[PDB]
């Protein structure tokens, strides 16, 4: 029984929780990969 | 030790299979040439057999052989990709799925064929993918008078029924607004 | 008999180093503890020299015989 | 003898009817303004090929002219993003913000829950992943309206 | 081959099917070749082979002798590898 303004205002709210949640998921894909990259020895 | 235990000849596994011999005269010609190959099997058994050869022969390989965990894969091919020493890179092609971006190597050498094309064209797809900087050529090794010349007959006549199905048309809008 | 064969580094090894003076061999594909069932022949002859001249014992005995 | 004549005349209707079909989808992509019909999604947020705007315009006719169909392109094209691309269309001009449902591979599904948020944040997207305990919670109250907008489930 | 009926099946499949290759989207794509390489078996490998063409006429039907044969032309150390000899 919603309307379609309604339909986008929600549509824009979650919209910014998607790109949070795809902005913390690219990070911490990203960290893993360069943290696995890694390979040190000592001296 | 000689005296009390002796054990099969490494060269014997080379001498008792031709397509061995075969891929050990390609595979020598190829890292000559300067290239990376990608071989295909239908069974993890010849992925063991095909350990043995390459080991003896000196050829790094790497393997994903359809029992690997998912995140292993994933690491197995950026390593391949990374690594300009791995020679091989072993695989099932039943597995590794879709997701799997092996662009680094630029030759493919089918030990053995699938009845389906299709399975055989998503392995070649796995190097003859979009972003792929160099020139594909694509191997298939058949015993002579076997039952592998079927299986050859077989995949080529699924291939030309494709032809004819799909491909014969353009299935394209240009079709419909010319 | 006890006997001990080292075939090489394993092949998960085969990239550390660029020269290593190594031979490297795939690891096992079976099991770990395999028993398999074989003919041997042998003859009399051959049981006679062997509990005649043993070198079963693997022992410093048996060398200095 | 009669049985080859009645299986002629039955491909032959059968065929009559799929070129009258073929016939309203080429007259419905003929409409004038490289004349693609079909504007980009607003709520689409990204850059299409060509051929992807080509495909999204073909299957918003599909959509149009209540016709199922199979998009067949080549690996690598883009076929979830033009699965996106319509989805979105079809949310914001046609108001079909409707439940879809999305069956892929296990494989692929974080991948897909990934390409829905990349290209349109928009739409609540639930995925069906889990044991079923954790399945059947994420179920409660799934028959709202407005509750999830597009299912990915294996 | 009659082209009437290919055609025939590509007007029943044509509003519903959408294909495009590679090769008219993708322009700046590298070249591809296929090339088929013919082996001869080994000594080992014609005598399993002829030994399981046997079994074919005698409780192995075809699809066992056929998935056995091609674990021959595979390799024949998939049915026992050649034995490590020690002293009894
Ligand atoms: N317009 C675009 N802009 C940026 N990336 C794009 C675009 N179109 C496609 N891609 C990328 O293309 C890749 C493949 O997308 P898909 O739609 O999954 O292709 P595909 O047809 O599904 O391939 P398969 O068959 O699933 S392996 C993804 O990494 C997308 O990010
Ligand atoms: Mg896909």
């Amino acid at each position: 029984p919603l309307t379609q303004e309604e339909l986008l205002r929600e549509a824009k709210i979650t919209e910014e929780l998607n790109l949070r949640s795809l902005e913390t998921y690219e990070r911490l894909e990203a960290d893993k990969k360069k943290q696995v990259h890694k390979k040190r020895k000592c001296p | 030790c000689n005296m009390r235990t002796q054990f099969p000849d490494l060269r014997l596994i080379q001498y008792d299979c031709g397509k061995l011999q075969t891929l050990a005269v390609l595979l020598r010609q190829l890292k000559a040439e300067g290239h990376r190959v990608l071989i295909f099997t239908q069974m993890t058994r010849m992925l063991d057999v095909l350990e043995q050869f390459l080991t003896y022969h000196g050829h790094l390989y790497l393997r994903l052989d359809g029992s690997t965990r998912v995140e292993q894969r994933q690491a197995l091919m950026e390593r391949f990709n990374a690594d300009k020493r791995i020679f091989c890179f072993i695989l099932s092609t039943r597995s590794g799925g879709v997701g799997v971006n092996l662009t680094g190597a630029d030759t493919v050498v089918f030990y053995d064929s699938d009845w389906n094309p299709t399975m055989d064209a998503q392995a070649q797809d796995r190097c003859h993918r979009i972003g792929q900087t160099r020139d594909v050529h694509i191997y298939r090794l058949i015993s002579e008078r076997t039952v592998e010349e079927n299986i050859l007959k077989k995949a080529n006549q699924k291939r030309m029924l494709g032809d004819m199905a799909i491909e014969g048309g353009n299935f394209t809008t240009a079709y419909f607004k010319q | 008999s006890g006997a001990v064969k080292r075939q090489g580094r394993c092949d998960t090894y085969a990239t550390e180093f660029d020269l290593e003076a190594e031979e490297y061999v795939p690891l096992p594909k079976g099991d770990v503890h395999k028993k398999k069932e074989i003919i041997q022949d042998v003859t009399l002859h051959d049981l006679d020299v062997a509990n005649a001249r043993p070198q079963g014992g693997q022992d410093i005995l048996s060398m200095m015989g | 003898e009669k049985r080859k004549k009645a299986l002629d005349l039955h491909l032959d209707f059968i065929v009559g009817q799929t070129e009258k079909y073929s016939d309203l989808l080429s007259q419905s992509l003929n409409q004038p303004l490289t004349q693609v019909k079909t504007p980009i999604p607003l709520l689409l947020r990204g850059q299409l090929r060509e051929y992807q705007h080509i495909g999204l315009d073909w299957l918003v006719t599909m959509y149009e002219k209540k016709l199922n169909g199979i998009l067949a392109d080549e690996m690598g094209l883009g076929k979830t993003i033009q699965t996106i691309s319509l989805l979105a269309h079809l949310a914001c001009e046609k108001g079909n913000w409707g439940p879809h449902l999305i069956i892929v591979p296990t494989s692929v599904m974080l991948n897909w829950e990934m390409e829905l948020k990349r290209w349109c944040p928009s739409f609540k997207i639930l995925t069906y992943y889990g044991a079923q305990k954790e399945r059947k919670l994420k179920r409660q109250g799934w028959t709202k309206p407005n509750a999830f907008h597009v299912c990915i489930t294996s | 081959y009659n082209e009437g009926l290919v055609k025939r099946l590509h007007k029943v499949l044509r509003p519903f099917l959408l294909r495009r290759v590679k090769v008219d989207v993708e322009k700046q794509m590298p070249k591809k070749y296929e090339h088929v390489i013919r082996c001869r078996l080994s000594k080992r490998q014609r005598c399993l082979y002829d030994d399981f063409m046997a079994q074919t006429t005698t409780f192995m039907s075809v699809i066992n002798i056929l998935m056995q044969l091609r674990k021959v032309c595979n390799h024949p150390n998939l049915f026992d590898p050649r034995p490590v000899t020690s002293p009894f």
